[PDB]
């Protein structure tokens, strides 16, 4: 991945996902990617992207 | 017997019979209480950002 920026288009602190994250990416070719959060700060519904 | 309330009435009344009324009195107003259900309520990326 390169030239990846996030964007908080919507975001609402309930119990299910009330949130949507929008990334800007060049990448170097298509492919899968394991997107993850480390920190405890959000949870994920997509485990692959 | 003078003018009746259509030509009399303050505030531009329109005075009207069967039953005694009075119509477009252009004084005061109205408050209103809206109690609109959760449901109406759509998410953000639904409309257009």
């Amino acid at each position: 991945l390169s030239a990846a920026e996030c964007t908080l288009n919507e975001c609402v602190y309930s119990s299910d996902f009330g949130g949507i994250a929008t990334v800007k990416y060049s990448a170097s070719k298509s492919g899968k990617c394991a997107v993850h959060v480390p920190s405890g700060t959000a949870t994920l519904k997509e485990a692959a992207v | 017997k003078a003018p009746s309330l259509k030509f009399t009435a303050p505030f531009g009344c329109e005075i009207y019979t069967n039953p005694i009324r009075a119509e477009n009195c252009a004084v005061g107003s109205i408050p209103l209480a809206f109690d609109i259900p959760d449901a109406l309520f759509t998410r953000v990326s639904e409309t257009p950002t």
